[PDB]
RNA sequence: AUUUUU
């Protein structure tokens, strides 16, 4: 039968280990598990599954574009905000604004700025003018974890335009992972 | 007997006068989370007991192996642990020439010695303990060129020897685990000496247990060119350690009578 | 949207005491979601958290 | 002959009380010997009993 | 790592 502990009869400091699936009823009660869609929005692989915008940059020279990629605190992506650590593929969605033009760009996990001054091997991919791709970089960190707060928890991302003529732009960014591993859920954030 | 079944007398009643819409009131009864236990907990030589304890927490899903899959540190898991009874420059004296024999080179501390300095490996644990209980291995080592000859006598001296080493007759000390090494013939010794005492355990950073000694078998005859400078240098491992008496950092306690 | 309900904490019995105990005692209020909870758009923000 | 070492009880916690219960309470300190106690040789004696 | 989908 139903024990005085399941009738909402606790003590709060009794909790530990974290992660206790405690069921609570009352006469005429009981958890009703009903669904309304096919699957899941809750799993952390379908909702981050969904891209969110990053930033934009607007070029006028075919300069490199160097950007600290990091979890937002903005969209639907600030459910990361709950944990502290992240490990996994990253989706990349880039946006050429260009009349006449080719972007090149890379992804890479590594500090150092000079190892980016090339790109021999940093995943140059092309886009078009006009165009947008979406490339998934991969966990080429050095780090087996990424704090998923730091300004850089996620790899820098590189964007060097090869322009034709005067043409100039913008390179709007967005952007989602793949199948993300989230460790150690720590306290809900603050609001601004 | 009472004081309890408010559970099973209201339970029943409510399903003694329920109808078709089932039972209109539910009773159940049980001991608090927080009951009246003790609970005791043991860790290297201490004891923790309390009284009113409360229910242990933990991370989701944790792992406590601790051992990390991936090896960042390539080395063994007990490193940390043998680090101490690691080998290490237990002397190193230079062979001044015109040193008659019997003439003693250097000698060395034992067992103290191996925490000679706040550099050495075993030096960590051996502040935390006051006795001892442990193996040798020594490693002398000594190198001439072929042109220069010589012999010198690698002996381990117990704490009796030591005592009245002027009362004992020097040739006679191959008695005691040594390696008359022969200079141009051979350039280390090997010496494995286990606990040797007149007490089951030695008081930590003593000269007890004796000390090992290097003396001049047969002086150095080193020829016009060659060189005059030999260096003897002694190396110390420990086959076996054990540190087992607990005391404040490095206070001098007496383990004897 | 829409508020979740009315909530309030009524006195039934006052706060008893005696001479070496607290005549007010401090209370808090948590809150979670059932076994049963679930969700289901993702939408817009309506606060930037920091 | 040899001490059998240093016995030393700190304070970790401030004893606690309330008005009705003492703010000092007295302590006793008791001594035996272990399952594996053995004794060994009778000697003479230091000290002289009543 | 059915950590694309069954």
């Amino acid at each position: 039968t139903m024990s005085p502990n399941e009738l909402g009869l606790t003590s709060a400091q009794d909790d530990g280990p974290l992660g206790q699936e405690k069921p609570n009823y009352f006469l005429n009660f009981r958890s009703m598990n009903v669904d309304i869609f096919t699957v899941s929005h809750t799993k952390v692989d379908n909702l981050f599954g969904r891209a969110w915008f990053f930033m934009e940059h607007t070029f006028t020279n075919e300069g490199q574009w160097r950007v600290p990629l990091e979890f937002p605190k903005q969209g639907h992506g600030s459910l990361s905000l709950l944990f502290a650590y992240f490990t996994g593929e990253l989706n990349i969605h880039v946006l050429f604004l260009s009349e006449r033009g080719f972007l090149r760009v890379a992804h890479t996990y590594d500090t150092s700025n000079d190892r980016v001054n090339f790109l021999s091997s940093n995943g140059v991919i092309t886009v078009p003018a006009g165009e947008q791709m979406t490339l998934s970089a991969p966990y080429y960190s050095n780090k087996p974890l990424r704090t998923v707060r730091d300004n850089n928890s996620l790899g820098y991302l590189m964007c060097k335009p090869f322009l034709t003529g005067t043409s100039t732009g913008k390179i709007e960014v967005y952007l989602s992972l793949r199948c993300p591993n989230f460790f150690f859920p720590l306290p809900a954030p603050k609001v601004t | 007997v009472g004081n309890e079944i408010g559970g099973n007398l209201l339970t029943k009643v409510a399903d003694d006068a329920s109808n078709i819409l089932g039972p209109n009131c539910f009773a159940t009864t049980a001991e608090p989370e927080n009951k009246n236990v003790v609970q005791a907990t043991t860790t290297v030589n201490t004891t923790n007991l309390t009284q009113h304890p409360s229910a242990p927490t933990m991370p989701f899903s944790p792992d406590f192996s601790n051992v990390d899959n991936f090896h960042s540190m390539a080395y063994d898991i007990t490193t940390g642990d043998k680090n101490p009874s690691k080998l290490v420059r237990l002397e190193t004296h230079e062979w001044t020439p015109s040193w008659a024999r019997g003439y003693q080179i250097t000698h060395v501390e034992l067992p103290k010695v191996f925490w000679d300095h706040q550099d050495k490996p075993a030096y960590g644990q051996s502040r935390y303990f006051a006795a001892v209980r442990c193996g040798f291995h020594f490693q002398v080592q000594v190198n001439v060129n072929q042109g220069t000859a010589g012999s010198a006598l690698v002996v381990y001296e117990p704490k009796p020897v030591v005592t009245y080493d002027s009362k004992l007759e020097f040739g006679a000390f191959t008695n005691l685990p040594h390696v008359l090494m022969n200079l141009a013939e051979t350039t280390q010794a090997d010496l494995c000496i286990p606990y040797v005492a007149d007490t089951n355990y030695v008081k930590t950073d003593s000269s007890d247990l004796g000390q090992l000694k290097v003396y001049v078998w047969t002086p150095l005859s080193i020829p016009t060119g060659s060189a005059n400078q030999v260096d003897v240098t002694i190396l110390g491992s420990l086959l076996q350690l054990d540190f087992q008496n607990p005391r404040v950092f490095a206070q001098d306690v007496n383990i004897y009578d | 949207g829409h508020p979740i309900g009315l909530f309030q904490i009524e006195v039934l019995n006052r706060l008893t005491y005696n001479s070496s105990s607290p005549s007010e005692v401090y209370c808090i209020v948590q809150g979670k979601m059932g076994q049963d909870a679930r969700f289901f758009c993702p939408t817009g923000s309506v606060v930037t958290f920091q």
